[PDB]
Parts: C-alpha cells; sequence; structure tokens
C-alpha cells in the first residue's frame, strides 16, 4: 500500500505536487568533491593549527583565539573551488519547472546558488562565503574582497578596526539566519516534502521533517534511513536508499527529464 | 531566534 519513487515521480509530473520543500545536506555535496568535514575521520582533521575537537572550527570561542582552522576550510570551500553535481541541477530543474517553494540546505559550499537557484529560493540555513562581517566593528564586506587574503592563507583584517573579519557562516550558538524562521510558512505549506543527502544529524534542522502536513509525502533520497523520519514514520513516506546520485538519476528518469537535465548541464557549464 | 547545533 506504500507510495512508490514512481508515485511520486509521477504526481510530481502531473503538477499535483507543485510546491516542493526540499532539505539538503552534506551528501549533496560529497559528489562535487567537496570534504566530509561533518565526518570527524574527514582527513581534513588530519591537516588540522592544534583543533581540541572537530566543533571547535565553528565555536565562536575558539575562532578567536584561534582562526586559522577556520579559514583553513574556508580557503578550501571558498567560491570557484568546486562546481555544482547533478543533485544541485536536479534541484535548479525543479525551480525552473515552477515546482520549487524553497530549497532549505544545511551546506556552507553555495553550491546551490552556484546552480542558479536564485536567493528567494534558497535557505542557506549555516549562512554563507559570499559575505563576510568583521568581528569587531560589525562592518560587511563582499566575500571577493577578503579573497585574496584566504587564498594566501592569511588572516583578513578589517581596515577600520583591524577586527578579524569572519565570513558569514553561522557558527554554534549564534541565531539561525532570519530566512530559517521561513520554515513556520512553507512547511505547513508544502505538497511534498524532499529530504536528499542529510543524515538529519544536525538540530534544529533534522526537526523540520515533522512540519509538514500528516497527509503530505516525504520523499528520502539518501544512503541510509534517518531517525527523525524513521522513529515517527507517516503513511505517506517513500525511501530510495543508496548512493544519493543514483538515486536522483533515478528519479530524473521516471521524471521524463534525462533530456531538460542534459540542456541545462551544458548551458550553465560555461559559466563555471 | 532558534540556535544551532
Ligand atoms: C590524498 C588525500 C585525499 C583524501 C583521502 C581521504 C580523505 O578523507 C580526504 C579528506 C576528506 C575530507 C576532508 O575534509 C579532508 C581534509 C582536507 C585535506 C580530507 C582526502
Ligand atoms: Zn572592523
Amino acid at each position: 500500500g506504500k507510495l512508490s519513487l514512481q508515485d511520486v515521480a509521477e504526481l510530481i509530473r502531473a503538477r499535483a505536487c507543485q510546491r516542493v520543500v526540499v532539505m539538503v545536506g552534506a551528501g549533496i555535496s560529497t559528489p562535487s568533491g567537496i570534504p566530509d568535514f561533518r565526518s570527524p575521520g574527514s582527513g581534513l582533521y588530519s591537516n588540522l593549527y592544534d583543533l581540541p575537537y572537530p566543533e571547535a572550527i565553528f565555536e565562536l570561542p575558539f575562532f578567536f583565539h584561534n582562526p586559522k582552522p577556520f579559514f583553513t576550510l574556508a580557503k578550501e570551500l571558498y567560491p570557484g573551488n568546486y562546481k555544482p553535481n547533478v543533485t544541485h541541477y536536479f534541484l535548479r530543474l525543479l525551480h525552473d519547472k515552477g515546482l520549487l517553494l524553497r530549497l532549505y540546505t544545511q551546506n556552507i559550499d553555495g553550491l546551490e546558488r552556484v546552480s542558479g537557484i536564485p536567493a528567494s529560493k534558497l535557505v542557506e540555513a549555516h549562512g554563507t562565503f559570499a559575505s563576510a562581517t568583521c568581528t569587531v566593528c560589525q562592518r560587511p564586506f563582499p566575500g571577493e574582497d577578503i579573497r585574496a587574503d584566504v587564498m594566501a592563507d592569511r588572516v583578513p583584517r578589517c581596515p577600520v578596526c583591524t577586527g578579524v573579519v569572519k565570513p558569514d557562516i553561522v557558527f554554534f550558538g549564534e541565531p539561525l539566519p532570519q530566512r530559517f524562521l521561513l520554515h513556520v510558512v512553507d512547511f505547513p505549506m508544502a505538497d511534498l516534502l524532499l529530504i536528499l543527502g542529510t543524515s538529519l544529524e544536525v538540530e534544529p534542522f533534522a526537526s523540520l521533517t515533522e512540519a509538514v502536513r500528516s497527509s503530505v509525502p516525504r520523499l528520502l533520497i539518501n544512503r541510509d534511513l534517518v531517525g527523525p523520519l524513521a522513529w515517527h514514520p507517516r503513511s505517506r513516506d517513500v525511501a530510495q536508499l543508496g548512493d544519493v546520485v543514483h538515486g536522483v538519476e533515478s528519479l530524473v528518469e521516471l521524471l521524463g527529464w534525462t533530456e531538460e537535465m542534459r540542456d541545462l548541464v551544458q548551458r550553465e557549464t560555461g559559466k563555471l | 531566534q532558534p540556535k544551532k547545533x
């Protein structure tokens, strides 16, 4: 009696589901080659000055003491270093087709933006490298203005007060962005929830899977079944388990979007 | 506003 991946594909294709909310995480970053920095066994914590525990890289107190570890990751992730993958372009096609209500990302690689999805459709829940702020005088800076420093392994200093200029990444204990709270209007309005490439381990993001209406399908495309969905399953849940890219590729096939995907990707490659 | 996590 359960819904199938194909059932969900047909609802989308028929515009029966046309207000899709999407939640994404690191599983869509790793196909682009992004370091698996959410994994403590990432070769990143082999590079990394002297870091007491992985999470310190996004702790303000540690950052003020020693911002070099964070800036090593910043250099790694800075705009232009990585290209969006087929998962990102799938989401861009969903937008293009008039089906994307909102995409909530826990990622900081900016690949959703780079795929061409407009900012109106994005909730960058953990911030962005596109902009930075001085930690002392609060002066805002475009990310290009600290690029040369970041790429030269220099800690960027404010020209006004010599405070450290910190990319607009959300650190532990900081307010989530204002746009996060769009969830209170978006999730109740969604007619489909897609959960792509997230272990749903980082709270409070993981708990949003419960905020869709009880009748709305929730489709998980992920290597493994994730607790929030599984602990409290609903009758219209669907799980496409396996490599996230192969899962999206299956969905694109069922949707009939293979050619439109090729056209899009071909059109977008020049820009990068 | 709610805190990261
Ligand atoms: C030759 C080395 C490549 C290699 C092999 C295994 C890894 O986990 C990583 C890796 C993954 C995510 C990361 O965040 C980092 C840290 C940056 C050097 C390494 C790389
Ligand atoms: Zn300053």
